């Protein structure tokens, strides 16, 4: 299993990780039909989202989706340093795989 | 209420959130019980500012106006380019001196108040940068402040401090009013060093209580709800 | 899939764009039945619900009506500043959408 | 719908609002079997319950009461004001329906 | 309806109230499995447990025991004194039915 | 039942107790598919997982491992001293089965 979060990444296809080691600018959350999602950005201009769950990701992800957007705001609010992202590079924005935060 | 307290201080913003605050010296963050250093409120008074507003001894010093802090500024920190005078909030962990000290407050011009263990980042409402020693008036906001929480709070009455005030054992004072009253054992009244242990002790026990105050109002913003 | 909250208000019909950039002045939380709510309100009058859940919402709506309450009830408690609401405007209160925070 | 407490109160029978602007004194949980219930208490005395879950809550307010009891942890913990509680007052001690929180 | 934790835990047989007026000095989280339990001691020594769910529970406990578990941890997490426990001293360590803080 | 960390964990064969003593240096958290998980690091080196929720996991597990991520979490962000872990030491990195904090 991997033992951080560049080798997480590199797991999976079109994924890249963001070295931000910077806390989060902009949280943003939506509850409307279609759009139940989470949108970050950072001070640099990058811009992330959390996915409207969807038939891309399997059942074992729901619960996993829903835990990062809580994780998201927490940081957010607590000025927490973003260490990396993992993304999929397929979507626009870029699209949240996994975060490591530290410092 | 929403009093302000100031503190000009060479530590800029970014060391402060790492340290958690305002730090007395040879204490690198706010809640690391780590190794203790000494707490004794007439050793702090009576310290000798070289680089530092008194920082000495276990409390962080502050003025009660950006003027006075900014003048005691410029004749500490007028070497730096950059320095930073912070605007703190007024709360229990802070002792006004004079009145803790009464007659033995040894620079009662000063005005001085004091925060035991230091103040915390979410105590500190902002700070102006100053040039050279040339104010910039502009006033930076810290977002880690929380307003209600402080606005609804004091400094601590002189009471809560005449048990901490740490004069010498053998000193008059613990036998006078008001002190007498709040003794520590072995402070004027009856193994050596009891008065200096205890006088630490109770100093140790006071930043205890009020560091689990500061986590609670804190750390209950990270609690992430369930189900 | 938008990048912003104003790009994503302007995916639906009956929705306009509030900017407060300010805190929340007032949290209100019902449990009595059908009025289980919330309620918030800004210091210049402005007032805002998250809508009892019915028959308006579809079903992946329902967790992030619940997620939209949890976090006006930690943005009331951290101060935090409330960038723009997008709501919709055919409702009184007007109905949150979505929220961005950002200083 | 209402858009206020004192408004959403006014809407049940056998209500009333108190007026508390202050903190919860004390905070009691049970997981006991039949009192799976919160109650609190304000330092002039008041007590005001979360009533276990029963036949009088349709099926919305459940997730409701256990948003509420989470709501009364964190103003306890956070020492928020409470401005004003709802209640039904033909119990004993009286039952919260909502709660606002200012200043 | 009991208006305090004292008159709760004489309803229920084989319970006592611990007077501790003091904050969790550890608190111990396991997911092993038949040990998915949380143990909390103070620094006079005193052990207590949230019982594993189990055939001695009544369905609506299931939720009263994971909120306890999330009381306890943030309790644990902020210092904040706990004033009371209710709890069955049949087993070993005493199992918690009720927690109460003030001050 | 036990009565804290280390007897719990002698409970079990696969399993070892580390002695930390200090503070998560990072957290780490993905929503991956396969791969919904956390790490966490320690300032030493030592790696830790929560793991995959799986088949050598029983249903009354299921509940407890999400509950561990968000002990780590909250851990992580308030700085908490993490005294011990126990366990499995049959998965690399070594996959948390409980976890003490004391100061
Ligand atoms: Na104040
Ligand atoms: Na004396």
């Amino acid at each position: 299993t991997p033992q951080n979060i560049t080798d997480l990444c590199a797991e999976y296809h079109n994924t890249q990780i963001h070295t931000l080691n910077d806390k989060i600018f902009s949280y943003t959350e939506s509850l409307a039909g279609k759009r139940e999602m989470a949108i970050i950005t950072f001070k640099n201009g990058a811009t992330f989202q959390v996915e409207v769950p969807g038939s891309q990701h399997i059942d074992s992800q729901k619960k996993a989706i829903e835990r990062m957007k809580d994780t998201l705001r927490i940081a957010y609010l607590t000025e927490a340093k973003v260490e990396k992202l993992c993304v999929w590079n397929n979507k626009t924005p870029h699209a949240i795989a996994a975060i490591s935060m530290a410092n | 209420n929403d009093d302000k307290l100031y503190r000009a201080d060479s530590r800029p913003p970014d060391e402060i959130k790492q340290s958690g605050g305002l730090m007395p010296r040879g204490q690198s963050e706010y809640f690391d019980r780590g190794t203790q250093m000494n707490i004794n409120l007439y050793d702090h008074a009576r310290g000798t500012q070289t680089g530092f507003v008194r920082h000495d001894d276990g409390y962080v010093s502050t003025s009660i106006s950006l003027r006075s802090a900014h003048l005691v500024g410029q004749t500490i920190l007028s070497g730096h380019s950059t320095y930073y005078i912070y605007v703190i909030a007024t709360a229990p962990n802070m002792f006004n001196v004079n009145d803790v000290l009464g007659a033995y407050s040894p620079h009662p011009d000063e005005q001085e108040v004091s925060a035991l263990g230091g103040i915390p980042y979410s105590q500190i409402y902002g700070w102006y940068r100053v040039h050279f020693g040339v104010l910039d008036e502009q006033l930076h906001r810290n977002r880690g402040y929380r307003d209600r929480y402080y606005s609804n709070l004091d400094i601590a009455p002189a009471a809560d401090g005449y048990g901490l005030a740490g004069f010498p054992p053998e000193h008059r004072a613990w036998r006078e009013e008001p002190w007498i009253h709040h003794a520590p054992p072995g402070c004027g009244n009856a193994m050596s060093n009891t008065c200096d242990e205890k006088t630490q002790s109770l100093g140790v026990k006071f930043l205890d209580e009020y560091q689990s105050k500061v986590k609670r109002q804190i750390f209950s913003g990270y609690q992430s709800e369930i189900d």
